[PDB]
């Protein structure tokens, strides 16, 4: 799918080792236009049980279930999208579902209850976007960790990289061909790869968009499904 | 095991 873009456009940036010229002009490389729409604001790695609840930007909850079903939580808090394993959709509410879904959607209820009482969000300090709010919304394809970050693929083919340590985080768009850092001081900027080639940027920014290369590699060795 |  669109992991594979992803590569090329890291490759290419990556390539042109854009930390290592004379003058870095990284603010010439930010593009307003190329903003995500979604993003992960919050997240709960309860799989040692059942699985990876997330929260994205718009307030809208998501389960990824260690069984490999997903339930999507629109941000109007009852209409409720389940995918099963091989992809299918349907479409239910917490107040109607099949009682074959019980379960999962306690699940959802208790993570929802606690991504909404606890933990900060993600890009708060960015504009809450006037959409379409049932427009479909994406979901969590897969996810892994690493000892350094927690790595989240979109279904809309955005990937996350969420720093452990220093707390610095990457939304990479293969359809934007963008990628925007969250820093240390959760300052948030959107940058146009190609014009990262063009002007450059810091070696903290350069050395996070190889490691971000190096993920999407994982992703597309593993990529698996049937 | 979770988010900031």
């Amino acid at each position: 799918c669109h992991l594979s873009d992803m590569l090329q456009q890291l490759h290419s940036v990556n390539a042109s080792k854009p930390s290592e010229r004379g003058l870095v002009r990284q603010e010439e490389a930010e593009d307003p236009a190329c903003i995500p729409i979604f993003w992960v604001s919050k997240w709960v790695d309860y799989s040692d049980k059942y699985g990876l609840g997330y929260q994205l930007c718009d307030n809208s909850v998501g389960v990824l279930f260690n069984d490999s079903t997903r339930l999507i939580l629109y941000n109007d808090g009852d209409s409720l999208q389940y995918i099963e394993r091989d992809g299918t959709e349907s479409y239910l509410t917490v107040s109607s579902h099949p009682n074959s879904l019980m379960k999962k959607i306690t699940l959802l209820k208790y993570f929802r209850n606690y991504m909404s009482e606890h933990l900060l969000k993600a890009g708060a300090n960015i504009t809450p976007r006037e959409g379409d709010e049932l427009a479909r919304l994406p979901y969590l394809r897969t996810w892994f960790r690493t000892r350094s970050a927690i790595i989240l693929h979109l279904s809309n083919g955005s990937v996350q990289i969420n720093f452990f340590q220093d707390h610095t985080k990457l939304i990479l768009c293969p359809l934007m061909a963008a990628v925007t850092y969250i820093d240390e001081k959760r300052d948030f900027r959107t940058y146009r790869l190609s014009l990262l080639e063009e002007y450059g940027c810091c070696k903290e920014l350069a050395s996070r968009l190889r490691y971000a290369r190096t993920m999407v590699d994982k992703l597309l060795s593993s990529r698996s499904a049937s | 095991l979770h988010s900031t």
